Parts: structure tokens; sequence; C-alpha cells
RNA sequence: GUUACGGCGGUCCAUAGCGGCAGGGAAACGCCCGGUCCCAUCCCGAACCCGGAAGCUAAGCCUGCCAGCGCCGAUGAUACUACCCAUCCGGGUGGAAAAGUAGGACACCGCCGAACAC
RNA sequence: ACCUCGAUGUCGGCUCGUCGCAUCCUGGGGCUGGAGCAGGUCCCAAGGGUUGGGCUGUUCGCCCAUUAAAGCGGCACGCG
RNA sequence: UUGCCUCCUAAAAUGUAACGGAGGCGCCCAAAGGUUCCCUCAACCUGGACGGCAAUCAGGUGUUGAGUGUAAGUGCACAA
RNA sequence: UUUCUUGCCGGAGGUAGAGCUACUGGAUGGCCGAUGGGCCCCACAGGGUUACUGACGUCAGCCAAACUCCGAAUGCCGGUAAGUCCAAGAGUGCGGCAGUGAGACGGCGGGGGAUAAGCUCCGUGCGUCGAGAGGGAAACAGCCCAGAUCGCCGGCUAAGGCCCCUAAGCGUGUGCUAAGUGGAAAAGGAUGUGCAGUCGCGAAGACAACCAGGAGGUUGGCUUAGAAGCAGCCACCCUUGAAAGAGUGCGUAAUAGCUCACUGGUCAAGUGAUUGUGCGCCGAUAAUGUAGCGGGGCUCAAGCACACCGCCGAAGCCGC
């Protein structure tokens, strides 16, 4: 007459936060995730909870490097 | 080549991109028509609202 | 009765019962088969009745292939009870059938007896089916 | 034993798509594609009625002589996409072929004759793969059952294979297995 | 269930186009 | 510049892999010989580390050829789908797979050094 | 949980009905494993009829004496 | 049943309800923290006294099927 | 103009679909054949025989919300070129004043329920009602059409319609229906009818009707009283041949007989069988009164399908 379940946790709002070709500031976090689904690419660092962030200003762009999806920051030219 | 677009249906019950495509075409009421160039932007803009308008080329 | 020895989850959603059978639409084991034409939930009750019908009709020697398995459980909450208090306990088993899927297949020497046993089986099913031969 | 190619007419599909295919299928025509070493996937409508007629007369595996707008080509049916229910042929695949060309194919195997009465003959593999020339392709080949002894298996390696044709399947693929006819107290003991 | 069937089916008129409130 | 060379790399990292057959030892790359010294084994100079040039293409390395396994893979059709018609059925216009077939592939590109006419 | 909580009175019996037929009797039949007598089953048929008591608050139900028969239901489980 | 965490529902961004479907948490480890360097498992075949498929030894095959304190998910053999 | 729309460009997904020898589980039938099962010679060595059970493996066909070697359309994030631009009366920021926080049905995707509810719970740059008048659906918040500034004794249309009620067609052409189907319903039954597709024979005369037959080996062997061919087993044999069936139905309970499937005949052209459909039939069945077209009436269609030709029709659009 009772359900032995009915509990869940809060949604953590994970996922890609900046997509390809998007200009970011240095320090912006770019994708929140659990494991390493996206590996840190060139000029992109990885946080303690596996959060990828940008170590330099530029444009986001994804890639594959030896069978590993990677995220990179590309230096846009100064006008 | 360029087209004339005449609105035949109305926007009651119409979804929002359809009404906005009609507004972007510059026509507001039924039986109102506009004339415009036959590029890909217009072709898509009327592809959205083909059920609401009718078009014919000039010449 | 055909019952799976265990299912990973014992309370699933109702099988989506749309589309045309893509897999399992040909007669391969025996020479004549029963091939479906409507979406349904063929329970193990129907399958057992149909198989016994075929065996009673042919009754001598011939192979009956039940190439569908009832392994999807439909639950039913106990009677006289209101809505709520969670999902019920599973208490019958089902194969999800699409129009196109050969349900039963038969191998037997002659023609008319085989056809008659197949239609005897068909009468026990909740769907329209047709007898299909090993050739195009 | 050369098989005479069958003469169909075909004409190039003007425009492609599911709408075009549905319309053509609605006008009693079959959409099909030529390919092979002709290195040109060529999209051809052909008569549905004549296609079905020649497939009846000479099975799935039969050479055709296609008349493409006057040009004359030799073709061989590679695959047929058929509806599971309405059973109409939807699409056809046509390798281009010429004389003296070995090609791999799948040929139906129809057991012939009566067996010894106490047991039933049952085929597991109805089709056997063979390597054979374009014209010399057998539409069907037979396997012998004439009063076998007690239950025994038959494999592709002991079949009377035609001349000019070569087995492709591994010789130890079972085709027809004679299995003892279930007794009264054995037939209804399996299935639950 | 005559009332329900007969109300539910008058949605299939030409002027209603297979739809009607309360089905 | 030539190289049946040695390194360091790259490629939405197998079209590059596995396997099979046939070759090579210029310098190189290795194996090989020893443990005096740095250093080392949860025991072992097997490994790692240090010294040497008696023997070798048997491997590693590299070269050539095989499509047997693994990999890649269309065109067309189909599934599915957005929007729109459409009194259930169903259809039209755009997008379009997976599987399968034709086939492809025994990698390609770069920068330094070695020997060689220079 | 759709109307009714600034009120839609709740069981059984009485009185009075009214309609359906899914027929209890009476009327017309087909098949019978229907000789007759008497039945079984199905079909057609709604004009009229369809009892009085004991036990129980009883409906239901059990029984007693009959009867051609002692029909089943809808109507705010008809009717304060 | 009430707070937290993980998954499915949840319709390929995020988010998404029900007394919907399944489980965990209220800790643990002074190393199970930091850095430096080194290594590759599980399983299978073959050969070995106890010793049996199974315990430790040796040869081979083995690219991830083992393991990751602890649920589940995302990860990790470049190794976490 | 930052908003929104459309085209193009740069992205990340794991849904629909599919696949599974790519994993985790389920799961069908074969094949070889263990280990473990029994037995012989005879030991509990060893060897082989046997319904063995039959690890593993392998062939073929499959299944999954919490499976994935794969995998869209849409949506979403950004950029970019334009569009609209005497307007969307658009974004964003600050402030003053709010109301709201009981939603409903319909389309599509789903959970709960019995893949019930005019049920309940979610998603939707989905709609309408709420908060919407006008036209259609007989009447009928939520369905279709269309958004009411006012006036007019003007015109054109939309959904729906054009025999009479009732505005406009008892419209034209070609077909279908006999059920008042149209104007409710299922499994399933059925020489209804139209069209299309193959198949067996067929003027060397076939299907029907009409006659002569339907035999010799020989009542085939099974438990019983007779299975003889007609309870229930084993299946498909020769001679005359044409015509004889290990004998088709009745019935003789067993036989017999009546017959039949099968050849000979006079007869005179079609005759039998499927498959795809277009319309119909039965199943069909409740209680105040026809009462499941709104009515009259309609097949001499006013029914249905396909083409075409007009018209009527709103507070929509135009005219003043
Ligand atoms: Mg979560
Ligand atoms: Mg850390
Ligand atoms: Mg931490
Ligand atoms: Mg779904
Ligand atoms: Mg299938
Ligand atoms: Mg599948
Ligand atoms: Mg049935
Ligand atoms: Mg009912
Ligand atoms: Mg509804
Ligand atoms: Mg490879
Ligand atoms: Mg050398
Ligand atoms: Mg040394
Ligand atoms: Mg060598
Ligand atoms: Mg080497
Ligand atoms: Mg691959
Ligand atoms: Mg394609
Ligand atoms: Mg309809
Ligand atoms: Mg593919
Ligand atoms: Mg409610
Ligand atoms: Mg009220
Ligand atoms: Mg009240
Ligand atoms: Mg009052
Ligand atoms: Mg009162
Ligand atoms: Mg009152
Ligand atoms: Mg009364
Ligand atoms: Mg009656
Ligand atoms: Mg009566
Ligand atoms: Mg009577
Ligand atoms: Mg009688
Ligand atoms: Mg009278
Ligand atoms: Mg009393
Ligand atoms: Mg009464
Ligand atoms: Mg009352
Ligand atoms: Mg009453
Ligand atoms: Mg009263
Ligand atoms: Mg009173
Ligand atoms: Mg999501
Ligand atoms: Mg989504
Ligand atoms: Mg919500
Ligand atoms: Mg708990
Ligand atoms: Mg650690
Ligand atoms: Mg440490
Ligand atoms: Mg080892
Ligand atoms: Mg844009
Ligand atoms: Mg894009
Ligand atoms: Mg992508
Ligand atoms: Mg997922
Ligand atoms: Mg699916
Ligand atoms: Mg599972
Ligand atoms: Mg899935
Ligand atoms: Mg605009
Ligand atoms: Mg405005
Ligand atoms: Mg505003
Ligand atoms: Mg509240
Ligand atoms: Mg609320
Ligand atoms: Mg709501
Ligand atoms: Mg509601
Ligand atoms: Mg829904
Ligand atoms: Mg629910
Ligand atoms: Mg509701
Ligand atoms: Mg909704
Ligand atoms: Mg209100
Ligand atoms: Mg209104
Ligand atoms: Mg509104
Ligand atoms: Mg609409
Ligand atoms: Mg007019
Ligand atoms: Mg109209
Ligand atoms: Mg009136
Ligand atoms: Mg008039
Ligand atoms: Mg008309
Ligand atoms: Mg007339
Ligand atoms: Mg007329
Ligand atoms: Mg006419
Ligand atoms: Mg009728
Ligand atoms: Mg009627
Ligand atoms: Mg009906
Ligand atoms: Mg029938
Ligand atoms: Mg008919
Ligand atoms: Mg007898
Ligand atoms: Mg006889
Ligand atoms: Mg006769
Ligand atoms: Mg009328
Ligand atoms: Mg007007
Ligand atoms: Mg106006």
């Amino acid at each position: 007459s009772s359900s032995r379940n009915g509990r869940d946790s809060a949604a953590q709002r994970l996922g890609v936060k900046r997509f390809g070709g998007q200009v970011v500031k240095a320090g912006e976090i770019l994708v929140r995730q659990r494991g390493t689904h996206f590996h840190p690419g060139v000029n992109v660092g990885r946080g303690g909870d596996d959060t990828l962030f940008a170590l330099a200003p530029g444009a986001v762009e994804f890639g594959a490097k030896r069978g590993r999806k990677t995220v990179n920051i590309v230096p846009v030219a100064r006008p | 080549a360029e087209l004339k677009i005449t609105q035949v249906r109305s926007t009651i019950g119409a979804r929002w991109k359809q009404r906005e495509s009609l507004r972007t075409l510059g026509l507001k009421k039924i039986r109102q028509s506009v004339v415009r160039e036959d590029n890909a932007q217009t072709r898509g803009l009327i592809n959205t609202v083909h059920h609401l308008v009718e078009v014919e080329e000039v010449g | 009765m055909l019952i799976p020895r265990k299912v990973k989850h014992r309370k699933q959603h109702h099988p989506e019962q749309r589309g045309i059978a893509s897999g399992g639409t040909s007669v391969s084991f025996g020479d004549y088969g029963i091939q479906a034409l409507e979406h349904a939930y063929i329970t193990n009750r129907q399958i057992e009745s149909a198989r016994i019908a075929i065996n009673r009709h042919i009754k001598r020697g011939g192979k009956v292939w039940i190439n569908i398995f009832p392994d999807r459980p439909l639950t039913k909450k106990p009677a006289e009870t209101r809505m709520g208090s969670g999902k019920g306990s599973p208490e019958w088993w089902v194969a999800n059938v699409k129009p196109g899927r050969v349900l039963f297949e038969l191998s037997y020497p002659d023609e008319k007896t085989a056809r008659d046993a197949l239609t005897r089986a068909i009468h026990k099913l909740p769907i329209k089916a047709r007898i299909v031969t090993r050739e195009e | 034993t050369a098989n005479i190619p069958n003469k169909l007419t075909a004409n190039v599909r003007t425009r492609t798509g599911k709408g075009a295919s549905r319309q053509a299928r609605r006008d009693g025509k079959v959409p099909a594609v030529l390919y092979g070493h002709g290195t040109d996937p060529q999209h051809l409508e052909l008569n549905a009625r004549d296609f079905a007629a020649v497939l009846r007369s000479h099975g799935t595996n039969a050479i055709l002589t296609l008349d493409i707008e006057g040009t004359e080509q030799l073709a061989l049916t590679k695959a047929l996409d058929v509806h599971p229910i309405r059973r109409n042929i939807q699409h056809a695949d046509l390798l281009v072929v010429q004389r003296g060309e070995k090609v791999t194919v799948e040929v139906t195997v129809l057991v012939e004759g009566d067996a010894t009465p106490g047991t039933l003959v049952t085929q597991d593999a109805n089709t056997i793969e063979i390597e054979a020339e374009a014209l010399s392709i057998p539409e069907q080949l037979t396997v012998s059952v004439e009063g076998v002894e007690a239950g025994t298996q038959i494999t592709a390696g002991q079949i009377s294979l035609p001349e000019g044709v070569n087995l492709i399947s591994d010789p130890e693929l079972l085709v027809v297995n004679v299995v003892e006819a279930p007794s009264a107290e054995a037939l209804e003991e399996e299935g639950a | 269930a005559k009332r329900g069937r007969k109300k539910r089916d008058r949605k299939h008129s030409k002027a209603n186009h297979g739809k009607r409130p309360n089905a």
C-alpha cells in the first residue's frame, strides 16, 4: 500500500556551457561533467570536479585527438 | 525573377514562427499582397507559411 | 506456459505498439507459418492455447516453432482499490506483436491439414493473421 | 547450360526521392539502381508487372537485358527490397555483368522426392552460396531424399552441384536434416 | 454507453474535422 | 639530391590493425660480452645502471607482396522525422539513417641527423 | 470527483402505477439421443394474467398449501 | 513519506510532475592526502608434491571483459 | 534593434529508428561434443558402447524505459547576411502600481490506470476557452473559419453548403450501391455485386444433366466377436486395364446393399480455382414516444468516388 521508493536528488545542471566558435573570457568554465567526457585541450584547463575552463581568451572549438574528445581555446586576432 | 505573395488564411490558430514569417514578409491582413525578389531568404520565408499564402511569379 | 526465468526489471512501461515489424518477418524454420497483421499483446495464455490447438489438429508428427517469446510483464493493481499507492505487482506476460511478424511456424508433410491447423491456431489469437508459405 | 537473359525496358529516373519513388511505385513501376564495375550508379525505373513476371519465371537470380534509352546492358539481380505486408517489390539492385564473369550468388535449395515414412525431413538452410558465371547461374538446385535410413544430416559438400559452378559456403553447413517423426507421446511434450 | 458513443462520434462530421471538445 | 636508413612528431589515430609469405645489416638501430666503478633487484647486473666490441641477421627495425580475419564504405531504397494537408485510413514538400550491397584499404604528411659524387 | 453541503431526506413494506423483453403462463413453430404421455434446445410472439401464509426488520432467502403460472428488469436501487 | 546523493521516466541543450520505477547517505582513510619514479590486469590454454577449476611457480594467449574505500552514473589501460 | 523571422556557417548531444559476433540481460530451433551418467571386459587403472544430462563453441531468426558498435528530423547555443522598421507598439536596465499563484478541453510525446474514464500527472515560441463577439458543427465554453472603432436597404470571399423547411444546383460527364447502406459497432460467417491478376481443362467436344460400370491377387496385417472400406494403429501395392480407392458418405452396429472418387458414351461452350481491391449483407441487442439523417422526404439520388462549372455564405477583406 506504500511505495518503497520516491526519492531523487537535485539536478546538477551539467553539460556544455560554451559551444564551438564562441568567444570567452580567460577563466570562463566551458563544460560541467562528471568523469572526463571532454578532455582538456590546448589552452584549456580542468577543475577539481572535472570542470573544463578556459586558460586564455579566445573562441571555443572542439576536436578529437587520438580518440579523445577535447575542447580548445583559439586566439582570435586583435582588431 | 521575383514573386508576388498574397495572404489567404489568417493567423488565428497559427504558430508563432508562422505569424512572424508573415510579419517579416511585410503583409498583415488577408488578401493583402507584397512583391519581392526571388532569393533563398524569401523562398524559405514563404516555405514556412506556404499553407497561409499563395504566390505567383511576375511575367 | 512460457515465462522468463528472470527479468532485470519486473515493472516496465507498456511496450510501444506502433510501426511495422522490421525484424522477424520471414518463415525460416518450417515450411508454413502464421504471420501477423495487427498490433497486440500476445500473452502466454494465447500462445499455449494456439500451440495445443496445432498439436491437437496435426497430432502425428511435425514441428511447431513458437518464434515469439512472452517476456514483457503487464502488471495489475489489486481489485477494489483506488488510484495511487504505486504501481502494481506483475501478473501476466506478453509478447509485443507488430503487423508483419511471423508468430508460429509449422513443418508438416501435406498441405490442407497444415493449413487447417494453422487456422485453428489463428482463431485463438486476439489479432488477424494469415498463413504464409516458405516461398515468395 | 547457358540461361537466356530476359529482355526488359527501363528509363532513367528524372528526379529522386521518397516522393518520386512512391509516385513511380504507384504507376506500376519499380525503382532500381544499376551498379557493378560499370562504376556508374544509374537510377532506373522499370515495369513492375514485367519485373514480377520475370522474377516468377526465373527466380530472384536471373540475368536481364536492360534497354537504357537504346543502349544495351546485361544486368543481374543483386537484391530486392520488398514490403513485409503488401509483398510488392519496392526496389531492385542490378550489378552490371558480362560474359565469362564469375560471380558469387545464393541459390535456393528445394528438397525433392519423398522420404522414408517414419520420420520427417526438415531444411535448416534453404539457400546455398555458389560461385558461377553470369549466364550459367542455376535458379535452383535439388537435394536427394529417397528413403533415407534413420535420422542423418546433409551438408552442402555432398550435393550434386552443377557443372561450371563452385560451392562458396563452407562444406559443413547443414541443409536438410531428417529427424525422427515425433511419437504420440513425444509431439506435445515440447513448447512450454 | 449509447449517449457517450453517440456524442463522441458526432466529432466526425465534416464541419468538425475529426475533433470536438470532450472528444 | 639519392637511401631495403635512424630519431622527433601530426592525422575527427585501424583506409594505418592482426595475420601470412619473401629480403636486408654502409653508417645507424639492435641483440650480444662482462659487472672494476655510479646506480639496481621488496631475491636475481633478467630489468635498470655502468664499461666492451668476439658473433649475428634468428629476432626487434625497416622493405616488398598477399584482402584470410579486423577496419572503412557509398548510390539507390527504406525506417524515422519537421511542417503542411487530411472526417479514422492516409498523403505532399524538405531532412534522412542503422543494417546490407558496390567497393576501398597492407597508411599518408612533416622536420632534423647518418652514409653516399658532393 | 462532473452538478447539488445559504439542505437533491436515507432501507424495507403500503397505495398507485408506467415501460422494456432478456417469455413465467397462455398462443405459433424448427431440430431432437421426439413412439405416445411428458420433455430438452432454439426461433417468433409483450394482449391479458402472474395466489395466500409461517419463519425473519427484512430485501435476499428457507419452508407450508395451492396454481395455467407463481417472470426478470428500468423509472432519484419509481413512488415519505 | 518529509533533508541529501545516483540512475530511468525526461520526448539527443538545461530544466520537468505522480503515494512513478530502482538503489544509497548521515561515513571512512594519517594514509586510502601531496609529490617522484616504476608496472599492467581479469579470464583462458599448457607444465608442476601436497594443492582438488581453483592457493603460490613457469611459458603463452590476453586492450580492458579486472580494479577503482563506499550507491549509481560519467570516467580512467596515456591510466584515475 | 540589442528583440523576432528566414537563409548560410560553427557546435554538443544519445531521443525516434536500428543493431546486437559491440556490452549487460532475456530468448527460439538446429549442429558437434564434452565434463559429469550408466554399462562390458570386470578393479574405483585403462579402454570403449549407450535416450545419457548434453560446459564451451557454432549456424540461422529475434527482444529491452533504466542495453548501445551505431544513429537522425526537430529543438538548443553562438556567429553572420538580410528581412520587418511613419512598427513589432519588440528586447534589456532602474523605479511606482499591480493582479496571479483552484485552470479547462483539443493535437502531438509520455508516466499512473485495464496501454479504461468528460480520470489523474508531466512536456510542447502547440491551439482555442478562460478574458472572444460574429459564421459552421441541429442545439452545443475548449472543434473548423475568423479577431467586433461606428454607420450603410453596396460588392468579394472562408469553414460549411445549394430538392422544401433554408440563402444558393431537383448542376454537367463517367462509374458504383439496393442495404434507406448513406443516416453507429467487434471477433467471425457468407455463390451480393463492379473491376483488375494469374491458374486447370476446354469444338481432338471439357463443367452440369443422361446412361454402362466401378472388377481378378484380394476380407492387407493390429487387442478383441466382426475392422473387411468406412471405432482407434502401420500408409499409399500387381493382373484386365479404362474402370476400380489398403475402397469416398449413408447405413448395414461386423458384413451386404445404396453410392461415390475414377474410363466408354448422345449433348453443345465455355468451365472450375485463387489474389488485389470499390461499394454492400449478417453478427446487431432496453426500458415516457418515431427516437443512431435536424424534419419532410431522397435511389427517376436529394447516396458514394473521381473531374469540371457556377453560386450562397461572417462583425473577415474591399467600396463610401
Ligand atoms: Mg540526478
Ligand atoms: Mg583533484
Ligand atoms: Mg574535494
Ligand atoms: Mg517512445
Ligand atoms: Mg524482421
Ligand atoms: Mg531489430
Ligand atoms: Mg483470430
Ligand atoms: Mg460497454
Ligand atoms: Mg480528451
Ligand atoms: Mg585491420
Ligand atoms: Mg651493420
Ligand atoms: Mg656487465
Ligand atoms: Mg629478418
Ligand atoms: Mg629491427
Ligand atoms: Mg569497424
Ligand atoms: Mg544515403
Ligand atoms: Mg476519415
Ligand atoms: Mg552500413
Ligand atoms: Mg479533477
Ligand atoms: Mg451547477
Ligand atoms: Mg449537499
Ligand atoms: Mg436556495
Ligand atoms: Mg428545498
Ligand atoms: Mg436552494
Ligand atoms: Mg410506479
Ligand atoms: Mg424474443
Ligand atoms: Mg414475453
Ligand atoms: Mg409454446
Ligand atoms: Mg419444440
Ligand atoms: Mg388486440
Ligand atoms: Mg418474526
Ligand atoms: Mg416493474
Ligand atoms: Mg427508491
Ligand atoms: Mg425502483
Ligand atoms: Mg418515503
Ligand atoms: Mg414524512
Ligand atoms: Mg535532457
Ligand atoms: Mg528535449
Ligand atoms: Mg513541472
Ligand atoms: Mg532510506
Ligand atoms: Mg588515491
Ligand atoms: Mg602520498
Ligand atoms: Mg601469466
Ligand atoms: Mg540567424
Ligand atoms: Mg548548423
Ligand atoms: Mg554531432
Ligand atoms: Mg541517456
Ligand atoms: Mg526503439
Ligand atoms: Mg537486462
Ligand atoms: Mg534507448
Ligand atoms: Mg522584421
Ligand atoms: Mg501594433
Ligand atoms: Mg509590450
Ligand atoms: Mg497555493
Ligand atoms: Mg496550483
Ligand atoms: Mg494545468
Ligand atoms: Mg480534467
Ligand atoms: Mg495524450
Ligand atoms: Mg499516469
Ligand atoms: Mg481529463
Ligand atoms: Mg496539453
Ligand atoms: Mg476565472
Ligand atoms: Mg465564439
Ligand atoms: Mg483567446
Ligand atoms: Mg487547422
Ligand atoms: Mg459571390
Ligand atoms: Mg470552399
Ligand atoms: Mg427553422
Ligand atoms: Mg431556395
Ligand atoms: Mg453538389
Ligand atoms: Mg436531374
Ligand atoms: Mg445533382
Ligand atoms: Mg450519374
Ligand atoms: Mg445494415
Ligand atoms: Mg443506418
Ligand atoms: Mg459493421
Ligand atoms: Mg469466410
Ligand atoms: Mg464485392
Ligand atoms: Mg474397420
Ligand atoms: Mg472397400
Ligand atoms: Mg454414377
Ligand atoms: Mg435530410
Ligand atoms: Mg457581410
Ligand atoms: Mg473589419
